[PDB]
């Protein structure tokens, strides 16, 4: 049983609750001194497009979608709990936006088939973007002008160097990448020596990689 | 203006830029005192929202929407009622 | 035989009880002075959809359920007993929670068959995360960039060293 | 304002912004005495309710 009545309104409820979604302007508020139960600025603070139903764990659970990025919002309200979650999941809501701005010029040179969209490609300057969903996530390589010297670059920076490393470590692994994302790392028998052989022939690439311990 | 209604009061006016004439009547001035300002070299005025502009032999009056004027004037005088049209536009400075 | 009228309400009880699940704004609870036994508000404070029932081991018995957020503090008033229990189990309510942020863009890669939840899959960075419940509980081993250098980590970080511990 | 209704109490208004006006009747003012802020140059108002 509580009620308000201005802005050409008399909203009367009786013996239930029913809480109100803001649009107001000027909208007094209060009366007989005393408070609704407490005055609820949205401008401070229960977020935009989702209402605090809230129970024991403090989550928010009614929520409405618009658009993606309310979508974004809608996410928001279920991973937030206390302070530091709530605040790193409100972040997380427009930290979510838009390709935080790779460059100035960004149309959207998106892959789609019959509506769903494929995959999201976006190539550039130190970089080729790839987002796909029907065979992993998401993969970003840095370049520096050219695909061909991101290969280049990568291959610099490639693993075969940190055997020395895992020698003294106790356990010498051996891994070793390729410059297109080529997988060339294997495992062999090493409790502690025994050896690792392998021969590659055929139509594939002949080639033998014997390694002693 | 006495009870939530104005009795009379109405607020309109106009300028005279004559030259030799006392001015107050019964104490009084007109409103204010001035000297000429001696006018536009090459300055203008951007009307906005119902603004005007009356000289040259020109009465130019826009009403609820904007019209800019692209200066071409000499000596145009430019604000009236003590206020301007937004900022005087000087096309020598800008 | 204990009685409060307000709100167009007058609920009167005699001789047996019957407590009142809030929903009240500006209620005034203790008449006569005296109070109904103890006021309750339920903001410090018995957790919104479970109820006090209580028995010697000071567990809480009725509650019901909603949603699966609300399971979690239907679960709750179960392994809840002295302070630091009741705070662990209260705090595993709301703990139990989606995916504690793991990324921004997370969107229900769930595997499913004939509205049973098979497998609830879900990779991304430097981890793949394969929770399931016919053949287990949950597995998440973390990569750097592909699943291939997960098993390269792996095998650098592999046993056969301890060894000679 | 008597006993729980109001007697004729009524809240309603209008602006006289017009040039060249004693103002005070009675002793009290119409309300308030303010001189022309000086309006608009780029600025607007959102309504709400």
């Amino acid at each position: 049983l509580q009620n308000f009545r201005d802005l050409r309104g008399v909203l009367h409820r009786t013996g239930e609750e029913w809480l109100v979604t803001v649009q107001d302007t000027e909208a007094h508020v209060p009366d007989v001194y005393e408070e609704v139960l407490g005055v609820v600025p949205i401008t401070t603070l229960k977020s935009f497009f989702l209402q605090p139903g809230e129970r024991l764990e403090r989550g928010i659970q009614d929520v409405y979608v618009l658009s993606e990025q309310q979508g974004l919002l809608l996410k928001a309200l279920q991973p937030l709990e206390e302070g530091e979650s709530e605040e790193k999941v409100s972040h997380q809501a427009g930290d979510c936006w838009l390709i935080r701005g790779p460059l100035e010029y960004v149309p959207s040179a998106k892959v789609e088939v019959v509506e769903e969209r494929q995959a999201i490609p976006l190539d550039q300057n130190e970089g080729i973007y790839v987002q796909d969903v029907k065979t992993g996530k998401v993969r970003a390589v840095i370049g520096s002008t050219y695909m061909l010297t991101q290969d280049e670059v990568l291959w610099e920076k490639e693993l075969p160097s940190g055997v020395e490393e895992l020698l003294n470590l106790g356990h010498d692994p051996l891994a070793d990448r390729g410059q297109k994302g080529t997988a060339k790392p294997l495992q062999p028998s090493a409790p502690r020596n025994k050896t690792r052989v392998v021969s590659y022939r055929v139509p594939h690439n002949a080639a033998v990689q014997v390694y002693d311990y | 203006f006495d009870r939530e209604g104005k009795g009379r009061v109405t607020g309109e006016e106009w300028l005279v830029r004559s030259v030799g004439a006392y001015l107050p009547a019964v104490f009084e001035e007109v409103l204010d005192l001035v000297d000429a300002v001696i006018l536009t070299e090459k300055t203008a005025l951007h009307l906005r929202a119902l603004q005007n502009f009356r000289d040259l032999r020109g009465v130019l009056h826009r009403t609820g929407e904007e019209w800019l004027v692209t200066v071409q004037d000499t000596e145009a005088h430019v604000p009236d009622v003590y206020e301007e049209v937004l900022g005087v536009v000087p096309i020598t400075t800008l």
